[PDB]
């Protein structure tokens, strides 16, 4: 499967009257889930659960409302899967990926925010025709390049590619040159936009090069971060 | 198969 972070707290107990919910988000085939766990640290038991995002960048919302039927009581934790569409509305947040959330339950409402990994917004249909992705790479303003060094990544290409397949980055093309791997892939993401890629890697070098073409080149440095962790882990 | 490895050849060798 894809890359999916370990669950961090986003709303600590200190701050919302006992509740405490860590979370992480998931992308199986297409579907975007805010997977999460809530736990009630208080003495009083907990219902009458909701949740609400701000608008933000991706359009990010929830499909349905909040999985809870019976009180969640003291000491007692609960994890919750909360199916997310991209068909909400849209606001340009800082950072790109920032997601304001509220959620409430019969004792308050308590508002946080989280990072959405880009990762989870890459869809499917992500491999650009090769014709396609030579006439794109020439056409996007060499301008919009950006380059990034993913630093003491020792994979083999095969399994670079491979990794990175599993997240809908996908390898259209693999060339070696002067004793170079060079991989050319493709992305999409929810909103339309793609991110073409060149991935350079030596024998010599401990760091692999990438360099990503966009039109938006502000999403660049996000889906840097995603290259990065996907390598990583 | 669609022709196009030298394409991709050409472009890795005009970045290097």
């Amino acid at each position: 499967g894809g890359y999916v972070a370990p669950k961090a707290v986003w709303l600590p107990a200190v701050k919302a009257k006992g509740l405490e919910i860590s979370g992480t988000f998931t992308h199986r085939q297409g579907h975007i889930y805010m997977e999460m766990n809530f736990t009630n640290k208080a003495l009083q038991h907990m219902t009458d659960f909701a949740i609400q995002f701000n608008k933000n960048s991706f359009g990010v919302i929830p499909s349905t409302p909040l999985a809870i039927h019976t009180p969640l009581m003291p000491n007692q934790s609960i994890d919750v899967s909360l199916p997310l569409n991209t068909l909400g509305p849209v606001m340009k947040m800082e950072p790109l990926n920032n997601l304001q959330v509220a959620v409430k339950n019969n004792i308050d409402v308590f508002y946080f925010s989280c990072l959405i990994p880009l990762n989870v917004l890459f869809v499917e249909d992500g491999k650009m025709e090769r014709q396609v992705f030579l006439a794109t790479w020439k056409d996007i303003p060499n301008e919009n390049e950006l380059q990034f060094q993913i630093k003491e990544c020792h994979l083999n290409a095969d399994t670079v590619s491979s990794k990175l397949q599993n997240n809908n980055v996908y390898t259209i093309a693999k060339r070696n040159v002067e004793g170079q791997d060079m991989l050319y892939q493709s992305l999409k993401l929810t909103n339309g936009i793609w991110i073409l890629a060149e991935l350079r890697i030596q024998p010599g070098n401990p760091n692999y090069t990438l360099s990503l073409k966009c039109r938006a080149p502000e999403v660049s440095q996000y889906i840097y971060q995603v290259y990065d962790s996907i390598l990583k882990n | 198969d669609d022709g196009l490895d030298e394409a991709f050849s050409r472009l890795a060798q005009s970045r290097t």
